[PDB]
């Protein structure tokens, strides 16, 4: 019980740096599976071609230093932790049209080192009009996510699902969501550069019929 | 290009 949750926490973080990429061997990669949930479309700005969206970003990865033997902690297999206590993969929206308050979040850390991190985000990003495809009143909005600092040999990002999660979407008045397919892009510069991955969600909006 | 990529960038310098 709570008795042991304190013991485990103390034992886990007695020698733990949230600035060190949590791999045993430094040339091992750290894999991250990313999932985007579209909560709602806050504002689709046609004049400035900017989409403002509410999203939930779910990130999953393994921390090689945050493991424990369950039988040594009264069978405790999971604990909630403020996300800022653990190393975090540093993934941001690349196509931020926004020029610029941070929010406290909690991860769930499992006995085998698996960390799940749900965190909300309010993104602003450019869109391109499409008038060629039916119904010829379309907005294509790309959300591209990737690491701010790490290359793909250090942190590699993978899509959790074929597309964003639209099961909890709030219908917009003027815009219908036609899909949110996701893809992964890995970019290498010149002959020999190390890989640079990102995952891109393509929000396809068609103007609502009324 | 590499030099307009924050993951690369400080490496063209
Ligand atoms: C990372 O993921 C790939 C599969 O996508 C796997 O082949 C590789 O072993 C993984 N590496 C680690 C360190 O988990
Ligand atoms: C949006 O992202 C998709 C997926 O990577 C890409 O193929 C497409 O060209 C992008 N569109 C624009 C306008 O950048």
């Amino acid at each position: 019980d709570g008795k042991y949750a304190q013991k485990l926490f103390n034992d886990l973080f007695e020698d733990y740096s949230n600035a060190l990429r949590p791999v045993e061997d430094t040339d091992k990669v750290l894999n991250v599976t990313l999932q985007i949930t579209l909560s709602q479309i806050k504002d689709m700005d046609e004049r400035n071609q900017i989409l403002t969206a509410y999203l939930w970003i779910r990130q999953i990865w393994h921390d090689a230093y945050l493991t424990w033997d369950r039988d040594q902690y009264d069978g405790l297999d999971s604990i909630r932790i403020p996300s800022d206590l653990v190393w975090r993969p540093d993934i941001v929206l690349y196509n931020k049209a926004d020029d610029e308050e941070p929010v406290n979040t909690n991860v769930v850390l499992r006995y085998d080192g698996l960390i799940t991190w749900d965190a909300p985000a309010i993104t602003k990003s450019s869109c391109v009009v499409d008038v060629t495809y039916f119904p010829f009143d379309n907005q294509q909005c790309n959300l591209t996510f990737g690491s701010w600092t790490y290359n793909g040999n250090q942190v590699d990002i993978f899509n959790a699902l074929d597309s964003g999660d639209l099961s909890d979407f709030i219908e917009d008045v003027e815009w219908e969501v036609h899909g949110m397919p996701a893809v992964k892009n890995v970019i290498s510069y010149g002959c020999c550069s190390e890989p640079y991955p990102d995952v891109t969600f393509t929000l396809l909006l068609k103007r609502r019929s009324h | 290009g590499c030099c307009s990529d924050p993951r690369c960038r400080y490496r063209c310098r």
